[PDB]
């Protein structure tokens, strides 16, 4: 175990003699994390990194139909449950009950809008995060049943109902905006093909004014680069096939600063703490530079690895970020939910599986039962489910005009 | 008057004489609910009732307290912030009180997108921002990194044009805690709309404080990347002292960060014709071995994919 061994001590925080609230808080994270780590040595048995599988399972199980007034909070942001959920399911390879599986359907389409779109949960207004989680969920489900849930004409007439001058989009009818609306809405335009020609013209231009001086992608133009908000930006690019409209040389040199030299895990931002959702949101990137810079002919990429440690991602995510009871989190002593579970195991499965055309590398941290179906570093849903999904709704025509 | 969903003597909206004229309206999450939410009875009572007034677009003023409530059970529900600002145009509500209440609402609960969005419709209605940058700076005075309160702070100095103090609030807060990348970021923003970085007297400036503040905490990231960040855009080639002056710190300020901030300086050498093509090279693919093998682990794939790629120009 690279975190475990010796000279890792090494990698530790040096304050200089010269604390702020910031190296204090990230000494206390690794002081913890220390413990974990420690945990083994303490003169018992032999460390075994195992995926607590029938655990997160049977969290999954219920999860997927009911949840205690403890979620009340996430009452707005239902399609995400169901995503998060049932795709942490997949990523198990556990199977989708062909019952559950329609109740999922008829409930989604009761989220839909008359006016496109999916709303937060029964009868809220559409809006493009609850959009996205909804159309995934629809694909990972992959049947045409699924699939005929999605109203492809008005969702197109949606996105230009948010469509800004700038190229932006709003998250929903007067809300905000932000480099999600465009990942979101490149993302089911593309999966359902109804991209018109002026769907997304300027927002390639706007999400590169959203890089900044840091290498990384910012909220909005002026913002310090965020794992999240680049994800959105990069993986926007990535689908409306402009990548190069970004300094990828400065991002990259970013998003691999942003793992922590430690903790092993990401970090959304410079000197900010770790945290497991960002095993996705940060690491997912690589595997999107890989084909960026690749289609470029670059000599110097790997034949195996993506450009972080991916070990050191696996350690930190199989013994820091699982709770026993079942589900994974933030960092130790944080609760579980899942939206950690979600991204966790698809950050997990992204460092432990590695792809290039002819190249297939796969890195299985312990037991080799740890190893999880693999992701679609774009939408973050089965690779499978993505081409499937797409071939399916091109034998549709997009809402020409 | 408002009967708080805290107060001891509170009663639920199906309890009450001004509310009996409406039936409320559960939710509907079909035959065979999945996620489903087992709500309290107190949530579930106010969002029944939020359904219905939201149903028949009952615009009056006990719609508009229910909306307080529905939002205090789950500030995240935008269609009910969406409803509630509906009320603010018909009611034609005082938008300055409405102003006390998001400024309550935010105080609470700060990482949620729809209050601070909110906030920023009031103030481009009423066009007023006079209480802005002091509103924030509480926020980021509980959370000096909160996202949203920049986010929403380059906004209102951006709009309103509100520049002339910002520079020296970055000063104070990087004074509070040199490793806030939220400020140093601020402190490019400001000037990159101010002055810019081509007046040699703020360049200088700019590279002498952060190699003040380098020299200060050497391990601390944000400078070094502000540094590489503010000359990376004209060459770190064209300012021969900087190698120079880096490499003064190799044994007394000694960290990573100058290792790679050196690769950076040969590497853009190579790239504009540089003297010593040879040399420079395997000096630069040295350090990318160091880093790949000793100081910078974590990241011997980088490490070792720039030497790969210095290995071919
Ligand atoms: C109630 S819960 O625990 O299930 N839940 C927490 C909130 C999460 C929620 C969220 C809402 C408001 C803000 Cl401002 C940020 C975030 C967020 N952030 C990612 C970075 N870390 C902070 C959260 C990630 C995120 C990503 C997709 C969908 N929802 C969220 C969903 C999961
Ligand atoms: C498709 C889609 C919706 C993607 C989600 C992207 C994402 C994770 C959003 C980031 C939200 C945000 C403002 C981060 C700051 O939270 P924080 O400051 O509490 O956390 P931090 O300290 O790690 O930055
Ligand atoms: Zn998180």
């Amino acid at each position: 175990l690279y975190s475990l061994r010796p000279e890792h001590a090494r990698e530790r925080l040096q304050d200089d003699s010269v604390e702020t609230v910031t190296s204090i808080e990230q000494a206390k994270v690794e002081e913890k994390i220390q413990e974990v780590f420690s945990s083994y040595k303490f003169n018992h048995l032999v460390p075994r990194l195992v995926l607590q599988r029938e655990k997160h399972f049977h969290y999954l199980k219920r999860g997927l139909r009911q949840l205690t007034d403890a979620y009340e909070c996430l009452d707005a942001s239902r399609p995400w449950l169901c995503y998060w959920i049932l795709h942490s399911l997949e990523l198990l390879d556990e199977p989708i009950p062909q019952i559950v599986a329609t109740d999922v359907c008829q409930f989604l389409e009761l989220c839909q809008s008359p006016d496109g779109g999916f709303g937060g949960g029964p009868g809220q207004y559409p809006h493009l995060a609850p959009t996205y989680a909804a159309v995934n969920a629809l694909c990972i489900i992959g049947t045409e049943e699924a699939y005929n849930v999605i109203n492809r004409e008005k969702l197109l007439q949606y996105l230009y109902s948010l469509k800004q001058p700038d190229g932006s989009f709003l998250m929903h009818v007067g809300g905000e905006v932000d480099v999600r609306s465009a990942y979101c809405a490149a993302s089911v335009a593309s999966l359902t093909n109804i991209i018109t020609p002026d769907l997304f013209e300027g927002t390639a231009e706007w999400i590169a004014r959203c890089q900044n001086w840091e290498g990384g992608i910012g909220g909005v133009p002026g913002m310090e680069a965020h794992g999240g908000y680049t994800f959105c930006g990069l993986a926007a690019l990535v689908i409306l096939k402009k990548e190069r409209s970004l300094n990828l040389k400065s991002l990259l040199q970013w998003v691999t600063s942003r793992q922590m030299r430690f903790e092993g895990g990401f970090q959304g931002r410079c000197n900010k703490l770790v945290d497991g959702c960002y095993s996705f949101w940060q690491a997912g990137l690589l595997p999107l530079l890989h084909r960026a810079l690749h289609a470029q002919g670059d000599p110097a990429l790997s034949m195996s690895h993506w450009m972080f440690h991916q070990q050191a991602l696996q350690e930190y995510i199989l013994m820091c970020c699982q709770c026993p009871a079942g589900g994974l989190l933030d960092k130790p002593g944080k609760s579980r939910d899942f939206y950690h579970t979600c991204y966790c195991l698809s950050g997990l499965s992204i460092a432990q599986h590695f792809g290039s055309g002819a190249m297939l590398h796969d890195v299985v941290m312990g037991v080799p039962e740890n190893v999880l179906q693999p992701t679609h570093p774009v939408y973050n849903i089965g690779p499978d489910k993505v081409i499937q999904a797409t071939t399916h709704f091109l034998q549709k025509p997009v809402p020409g005009f | 008057g408002f009967l708080s969903l805290d107060s001891p003597t509170y009663v639920l909206y199906r309890d009450r004489a001004e509310w009996a004229d409406i039936d409320p309206v559960p939710q509907n999450d079909g035959p065979s609910p999945v996620v489903q939410i087992i709500y309290s009875e107190k949530f579930r009572d106010v969002y029944d009732y939020f359904r219905a007034v939201l149903q028949r677009d009952e615009r009056s003023e006990r719609a508009f307290k229910l909306t307080r409530d529905a939002i205090e059970l789950n500030a995240a529900n935008y269609t009910v912030w969406h409803f509630r600002r509906v009320l603010l145009r018909s009611l034609q509500k005082d938008l300055q009180e409405e102003m006390n209440y998001i400024t309550a609402i935010i105080e609470e609960q700060p990482k949620n997108y729809q209050v601070w969005h909110h906030r920023r419709v009031l103030v481009e209605w009423l066009k007023d921002p006079s209480q802005e940058l002091e509103f924030i700076a509480d926020i980021l005075n509980q959370d000096a990194k909160n996202y949203h309160a920049w986010q929403h702070r380059q906004w209102v100095i951006q709009e309103f044009r509100l520049w002339d103090n910002e520079l020296q609030y970055v000063d104070q807060l990087l004074k509070e805690d040199v490793r806030n990348n939220s400020v140093w970021n601020q402190r490019h923003f400001v000037i990159s709309n101010t002055t810019g970085y081509s007046d040699r007297a703020v360049l200088e400036r700019e590279v002498q404080y952060t190699l003040e503040m380098i020299k200060l905490v050497p391990h601390n990231e944000s400078a070094w990347n502000y540094l590489k960040g503010i000359l990376q855009d004209r060459g770190l080639s064209r300012y021969p002292n900087l190698l120079n002056q880096l490499l003064d710190l190799q044994p007394s300020h000694s960290s990573p960060y100058l290792i790679a901030f050196l690769v950076d300086i040969y590497e853009d050498m190579l790239e504009n014709q540089c003297d010593n093509k040879e040399d420079i090279l395997n000096k630069a693919l040295e350090l990318c071995e160091i880093l790949a093998k000793e100081k910078d682990t974590i990241r011997k794939e980088y490490w070792r994919y720039i030497g790969r790629s210095l290995q071919s120009k």
